[PDB]
This record gives structure tokens, sequence and C-alpha cells, in this order.
DNA sequence: GGGGGCGCCCGAACAGGGAC
DNA sequence: GTCCCTGTTCGGGCGCCC
């Protein structure tokens, strides 16, 4: 093929790999037709390079130490096509180049690194572009991309979506032109050495792309099979998981979570009987016949997002109701305490920068919590957050914030002095209060640290306190978790301290400086530092 | 034209950050405005084997922006009248610095990738074949040009005052309200600093205190103590003693009425003995005051600022974006330099939209802060 | 016993602030 | 500094594509 080759070269104080070695018989046939194609040419012991081979009918080289000499790369491989970012054509054809990487010249000064041999109970070049080796498929993209280039400007009008060696071509032509079209594409890329076989050209729906099943007005994934397993091993689930992430593009309310939480510090696992039934209840969704649709740019782009419970979240963009173009899912875990309306906000920018890339625009909301909240919420946080152009649709389970923190201290109630101390050295602590009422409380904790004895102290207060209370504590650290309001953390006592906020009317806490002899927290201070 | 050698620093590579997600009309607009700067030679199109990359995008007439931070950072290393000066006016005077070609060694490093909708396409890189508008280099290369270049101005008027900041040029001029806006126009042929005031500390006035309100204020006046070294709690703090409810009424003192007020002195003075210096990085913290309203101060050494004030006004995102170069104006106007900010909003919050309202040619460092819900109370 | 990309999840390693 | 804790990036497993 005409290509001109990319120049390539080791890294600046590297040499070529010395590495060395019955599916020699399997090796030797491939290896001598490849030579008479000039894929590849016989060398003599004069090069010193080696590289290892395999064969599993088809033969492969562990170039990892090549690789590792070799010159980085800028891969020009940003991301993968999505059928919901296709347009409606009249006629499309799908195509597929062969021997793509063998069709493609490697540089002539670098070939004797690629320097291989079968073995012995014969040597090798590489004179194109090796599989296994690291700048094999960032060269060949680039060079189908300016291949394709001349014809590109030639037809402006026709779409042409090029993934490594798959081709997508579609059109506004009636079927006839629009194949003619097709055949000058496939006599363009013969030009340039590159063979199209008929029996991989698809001419007429469904089409198999890029693990879909396109047909004329709706898309949809090839079939996914869950793996059924008695044991469980952690790879078993995250093949499980990853398989479910795959099919949440298309299928709704496809859930992970807690699927996801069986895998923490991690062999085979129990199913915890909360992850089979969301499984159990994704082999139910599986079983639904369900597809997507093309986009129009003359159409209006909508997310939808709905609360599948527990930082869970299920997704879907439409441009006509009942018809969405791509569905999905957010469930990440972001922080070690987190609330819904946090979460909202990060489901809504992963959707956003996801229709950025797909669309090129970013789709209007429609979202499951009250305008109040919202705003209610972007009042109390200091720190700045937003959320785009969105509609309020009332599809429970809304969108709340469980408790609230009072502004004013409440008047009458009770006031908690609150404080913790802990020994670095004994891991030994002590938390609890002094209230203007008289009362008076020390517990002494095993295993602590500061900022925990602040959190048991805190804890203490709501305990005891009535319907209403309002908490001093000196600690920026307490603070700051609790009045972002979390309704979900990682600590047990986190969680603790949040199942009291829910059950006050009404909670008002505030800071006050430590160590400045000042009202009740020197009280508090002295009764729980002793021994510390 | 000689090309001047340039050079990164020891033990440094080039830049290699990713493309990110682009707007399909930033795309379009980039791809058009591309492909002149190729047909006149400005960019020449490269492949993989250049292993550089920084990121590229266009803020709205398009103009393209690259984002040479990383660059900028690895390549080879002020008029006190521009800050006095009643008006002083912004120029985007970088199309300059395409008539002057590069070391064709240092090219390799200028590499960008534009993206594609979808996915259609790999992405198409691109490397610059001249100074590239908003790279560090550019203006120290251009500056022997510059200085000739407008001297006839300068000479022909003395008390007009001339700064350049990258691709940006500061001119700034007492004269009245419309011959400000006239010289200008002889300039383009060829904002105002003190309006900018301090934002003071304030403690609440109100006839009755409650334990509550004097705790709140003993914890005030105890942080301001670090940037206010006088200022006194002492008195106060002794009112708080024994474990009162909060909503309890507390009678000030005499004494205690009047350290607040010469607490209440001494933050209505300014503070002493902060200077800036040109090594040092400056620093921009930044908080969220509510009320559209935000506060701001610059510093080089924890509580030692340079300057602080409040930009005031709603879009979070936007309010913030639009401080940032507002914050970042002015310290280029008063020290040349740009500063590191810190700012209160979660990395990916800020990462999805901050170039939707980005109108300037530089770009400031940036980190995110995890702040204090307390901050918010000193500044009010 | 091979390569490149994107996504999702984890723990590990590191940065940074608060409190000693 | 330390310890603690919270945040981020990184690398590895899986998915999918070629
Ligand atoms: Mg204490």
């Amino acid at each position: 093929s005409p290509i001109e080759t990319v120049p390539v070269k080791l890294k600046p104080g590297m040499d070529g790999p010395k590495v060395k070695q019955e599916k020699i018989k399997a090796l030797v046939e491939i290896c001598t037709e490849m030579e008479k194609e000039g894929k590849i040419s016989k060398i003599g012991p004069e090069n010193p390079y080696n590289t290892p081979v395999f064969a599993i009918w088809r033969k492969l080289v562990d170039f990892r130490e090549l690789n590792k000499r070799t010159q980085d790369f800028w891969e020009v491989q940003l991301g993968i096509p999505h059928p919901a970012g296709l347009k409606k054509k009249k006629s499309v054809t799908v195509l597929d180049v062969g021997d793509a990487y063998f069709s493609v010249p490697l540089d002539e000064d670098f070939r004797k690194y690629t320097a291989f041999t079968i073995p012995s109970i014969i040597r090798y070049q590489y004179n194109v572009l090796p599989q296994g080796w690291k700048g094999s498929p960032a060269i060949f993209q680039s060079s189908m991309t300016k291949i394709l280039e001349p014809f590109r400007k030639q037809n402006p009008d026709i779409v042409i979506y090029q993934y490594v060696d798959d081709l997508y071509v579609g059109s506004d032509l009636e079927i006839g032109q629009h194949r003619t079209k097709i055949e000058e594409l496939r006599q363009h890329l013969l030009r340039w050495g590159l063979t199209t076989p008929d029996k991989k050209h698809q001419k007429e729906p469904p089409f198999l792309w890029m693990g879909y099943e396109l047909h004329p007005d709706k898309w949809t994934v090839q079939p996914i099979v869950l793996p059924e397993k008695d044991s469980w091993t952690v790879n078993d689930i995250c093949k499980l998981v990853g398989k479910l992430n795959w099919a949440s593009q298309i299928y709704p309310g496809i859930k992970v979570r807690q699927l996801s939480k069986l895998l923490r510090g991690t062999e085979v696992i129990p199913l915890t009987e909360e992850a089979e039934l969301e499984l159990a209840e994704n082999r139910e969704i599986l079983k639904e016949p369900v597809h997507g649709v093309y986009y129009d740019p003359s159409k209006d782009l909508i997310a939808e997002i709905q609360k599948q419970g527990q930082g869970q979240w299920t997704y879907q963009i439409y441009q006509e109701p009942f018809k969405n173009l791509k569905t999905g899912k957010y469930a990440r875990m972001r922080g070690a305490h987190t609330n819904d309306v946090k979460q909202l906000t990060e489901a809504v920018q992963k959707i956003t920068t996801e229709s950025i890339v797909i669309w090129g625009k970013t789709p209007k909301f429609k979202l499951p919590i009250q305008k109040e909240t919202w705003e209610t919420w972007w009042t109390e946080y200091w720190q700045a957050t937003w959320i785009p152009e969105w509609e309020f649709v009332n599809t429970p389970p809304l969108v709340k914030l469980w408790y609230q923190l009072e502004k004013e201290p409440i008047v009458g109630a009770e006031t908690f002095y609150v404080d913790g101390a802990a020994n670095r050295e004994t891991k030994l602590g002590k938390a609890g209060y002094v209230t203007n009422r008289g009362r008076q409380k020390v517990v002494t904790l095993t295993d602590t640290t500061n900022q925990k004895t602040e959190l048991q102290a805190i804890y203490l207060a709501l305990q005891d306190s009535g319907l209403e209370v309002n908490i001093v504590t000196d600690s920026q650290y307490a603070l700051g978790i609790i009045q972002a309001q979390p309704d979900q953390s990682e600590s047990e006592l986190v969680n603790q301290i949040i199942e009291q906020l829910i059950k006050k009317e009404k909670v008002y806490l505030a800071w006050v400086p430590a160590h400045k002899g000042i009202g009740g927290n020197e009280q508090v201070d002295k009764l729980v530092s002793a021994g510390i | 034209i000689e090309t001047v050698p340039v050079k990164l620093k020891p033990g440094m590579d080039g830049p290699k950050v990713k493309q990110w997600p682009l707007t399909e009309e930033k795309i379009k607009a980039l791809v058009e405005i591309c492909t002149e700067m190729e047909k006149e030679g400005k960019i020449s199109k490269i492949g993989p084997e250049n292993p550089y990359n920084t990121p590229v995008f266009a803020i709205k007439k398009w103009r393209k922006l690259v984002d040479f931070r990383e660059l900028n950072k690895r390549t080879q290393d002020h008029p006190a009248g521009l800050k006095k000066k009643k008006s002083v006016t912004v120029l985007d005077v970088g199309d300059a610095y395409f008539s002057v070609p590069l070391d064709e060694d240092f090219r390799k490093y200028t590499a960008f990738t534009i993206p594609s909708i979808n996915n259609e396409t790999p992405g198409i890189r691109y490397q610059y074949n001249v100074l590239p508008q908003g790279w560090k280099g550019s203006p120290a290369i251009f500056q022997s040009s510059m200085t000739k270049i407008l001297e006839p101005f300068r000479k022909q008027n003395p008390d007009i005052v001339i700064y350049q900041y990258v691709d940006d040029l500061y001119v700034g001029s007492d004269l009245e309200i419309g011959q400000h806006r006239t010289k200008i126009e002889e300039l383009r042929q060829h904002l105002h600093p003190d309006k900018w005031t301090v934002q003071p500390i304030v403690l609440p006035e109100k006839d009755s205190w409650t334990v509550n309100d004097i705790q709140k204020l003993v914890g005030k006046l105890n942080w301001a103590s670090q940037i206010y070294p006088g200022i006194k709690v002492r008195q106060l703090s002794k009112l708080l003693r024994g474990t009162k409810a909060l909503t309890e009424v507390i009678p000030l003192t005499e004494e205690a009425e009047l350290e607040l007020a010469e607490n209440r002195e001494i933050l209505k003075e300014p503070v002493h003995g902060v200077y800036y210096d040109p090594s040092k990085d400056l620093i921009a913290e930044i908080q969220k005051q509510g009320q559209g309203q935000w506060t701001y101060q610059i510093y080089q050494e924890p509580f030692k600022n340079l300057k602080t004030g409040k930009y005031a006004r709603t879009n979070d995102v936007k309010q913030l974006t639009e401080a940032v170069q507002k914050i970042t104006t002015e310290s280029i106007v008063i020290w040349g330099k740009t500063p590191k900010f810190k700012l209160p909003i979660q990395k990916e919050t800020w990462e999805t939209w901050w170039t939707e309202y980005w109108q300037a040619t530089w770009i400031p460092e940036w980190e995110f802060v995890n702040t204090p819900p307390l901050v918010k109370l000193w500044y009010q």
C-alpha cells in the first residue's frame, strides 16, 4: 500500500529488545504466507534483536519489552461512537477493512526491532504494523484518517463513521445511487491498498455495528447473557457488573450498587441477599425487549432522572416521550458523606458531559426535585453548585433534604456543650457534655481518634436531648460534616447521628473556638480531657 | 526572520494533557478557524508520532483558546503607574504573535487535537509554526518588536501607560470620559483601578446581645486576631462564664462594651506591612457568601493579604467564573502576575461548565477547596 | 504469555487542612 | 513535623469496540 510511513523511534537512551522463547507448525504455516505477501522478511544472525511469539491458527507476538522501549504516542481515539448520536439516514452500509494493520507499512529504520524467531525443538522482521505493538493502533487510525480525507472532501454529504477498520456509511440517497457511492469508496480504499471483503459488506438491515443491532428507525444491543454462577469469585461479580453497566445504556432501571458493594478489601464472595434481589430484578429487566432511536437536531434533547434508591439513579434521554435515544445510570459514591441533592447534581453532570460527547450539546433536564428544595439547598451550601435549565416532574420518590439545621438558636431548648478528647499514643478517648439545665455526662472510648470523640460527643447530645436541642461544639471537623446535611455516610457513627437528626423537630448547631475559656466549653473540656 | 531557540527546563518533558469534550459549535468554529491557520501556514497537521498534547477550545466571532498552562509551567524562564490611572483599557493583541516563526525544534510541544462529535472520526492533530497565541514564550520573543511598534505612541503621549500581559495589552489614561475613548482608537489604527475598594471586616451592631450573639462575636474576633494582632476577646469571653442557654440575654459590661469598641477600632484601619514578592507564588481565595455575593483575598503568605475585596451581584458557576476573571485582571494590572486560585466548588462541577463563561485570553491556575463553613462567617 | 480506546468500580498512594 | 481524614489521580479487574 502506497501509504507513506510514520517515523518512529525508541526512547533516547535505549536499545531494541533481546528476549527468547507444538504450535510451531502453526506458526511456520502463517509466517511463510506472510513473507510471500511481503508482510515480513527473513533475517540473519547479524540482527541482535528478538521478541517472543506464540499462537492461539492465530499468531501473536509478545512485544512488551519493545513497547516499553518504544517512544510515547498521542492516542487519536478519543472515545467510542454511540448509536444514539447517529442521525437517521435513508440508505446505510456497514463495511470492514480486511488485514487492516498488515496493509500498512512500518518504518524501515524501525523494522529491525520487531525481529522474532520461530523456535526449534528461522528469524523474521515485520514490514507492516505488527499486532501487539504499542504504536500500531494510533498509526493505523491516523493513516486511515488521511486515506479517507480525499473521499470525505469529495463527498461532503456522505457520513462515514470510522472506527479503527470498521466503516459505517450513511447517506440520504436512494439505494441505487448510494450503492454506487459505496463502491466508489471501496475502489478508493483499494487504490490505497485496503481490501474490504464482500463477506463483511452488510447491505441490508439489521446492521451489526459496534455491539449493536441497527434497524432503519430503531437500534438495540446484541443479546446480553449474564453469567449465572453457583459460587462467585470477586472477578465474576466484576464481570457481572460490567455486563450490567453495558446493558444500562438502553435497558432502563439497571441497578449495580448492591452488587457493587460486595467488593471491598477483597476468592469467593457470598451474595449478600440485598444483591441477589437487584440481580434478580435486573434479570427480569433483560427479558424485556427494548430499543432506542436516532437523533434529530431539529428537536430538543431531554434528559430525565429518577431515584432507584440508595444513591442509585437512572436516566433517559429522549426527544419524544416514550421514544428515548439512550438510557443510563449513576450510582457513584463520591465523598465519605453525601446526600441526595449532591448526588443529583452529580448525576446531572455525568449526563451533561455524556451528551456533549454524543450530541455536541447539553440536554434540557426533567428532575424529581422541587424548585424550592433546590433553592433551599443552594442557599445553605457554601461551595458553588448548579444545575442547568430544568422542569420539576412529579415522579416519586421525590428528592428531599431529610432534616434541616436551624439558622438561629432555639429558645427554651436545652443547650448542650459537647466536647471530646483522645490520646494519640494510647488511642484512649472521652466524649461528653455539660448543659444549661445542669446535666453532665462523660463516656470513655477505646481505639479512637480526636475527630471520632468529637462525633461521639455530638451523638451523645442528640440521644439524650429532647425533640429540640442547641449544640455547641469546638470542632471544625464535625461541624463541617453535619452542616452539609448528609443523609448517607461510610461512617456508621455519622449514620447514627443522621438517624437522630431526622428525629428532632429542630436542631441548632453552633461553633466556638477551643481553649479560649469560653462558656461551658471550658467545663466540658476539663471533664473530657482529664486522663487525656 | 530569525527564529529564537527555546527549550523546556531540566528534567521536564512536554505537556501531555488530554483534550476534553467540546460543544458542536465550538468544534465547528475551531475546525473553521484551524483550516485557515493551516491554509496560511500558521499550523501544520501532525500525527501520533508526536507524543504531546495541550487542550484547545473556543470562546465567542469565535476566538481560539489554547490552555497552554502546562506548557507555560514547562518553558524556560512592571509599571506601578498603570495601577494608578483613572482609566485602563484592555486590548487583544495576540494576532501579532503569528508574524513570528517558532523554533521548529520546539514546535512539537505546541501540539493539539481537535475532537469529534460522537467520535465519528479520530482526533485531528495540529502543531504551531509560529508563536502561539497564549503561550509564555510568545511575549518574550515578540517584545523587542513590541517596544519598537508603539514607542511613537509612547513619546507622543508620555502620560498614557501601556503594559503587556500575554495576548493582552493594558493601556491606561487619566483623560476624560470621551478622550480616553478616542486616543484608544488611534492605537487600534496605529476599567478603572482606583474604583477598587478594599472590603473591610465588620462587626454586628445591635442593642441587645445574646449568649449566641456573643459566641458568634467572640468566634469572629478570635479569627480576626490572626490578620489583626491588637484584637482582644478577654472581656467578652468572661461574660460567657458558666453554661448559659444560647437565647439568654447578656447585658454588656462597661469593659466589654468598649473592648468591642476598641476591637471595632482596630478593624477600622488598614492592615500594615504586606509587600508583593515577584519571586513568590500569588494566591487568591474565594468564598461564597450567598446573596449572589462573593468575598476574596489575595495573599502570598497566609494572613498577609495584599488585597481583600468583594464581588457582588443567579448562576453560582457563572458568578464564580466571572469572579475569577475580575480578580485575575486586577492582579495583572496591580502586580503583572496571575494568581493560583483556591475555588469553593467541586472539581467536576467546575470542569463541567467554566468554559461556557470564560471570556479571557489567559487562564489562571486553580485548585479546589474543601472549605470550612466558618471562614464564610469571617468576611460576612 | 499481544495492542489502542471509552465506561464502571475498587484500594493505594499522595496532597492538604485541622489539631496536636 | 505527626496523626487523622477527606479529596483526587492512578492502576488494576471487568464490560464493550477493533
Ligand atoms: Mg476541645
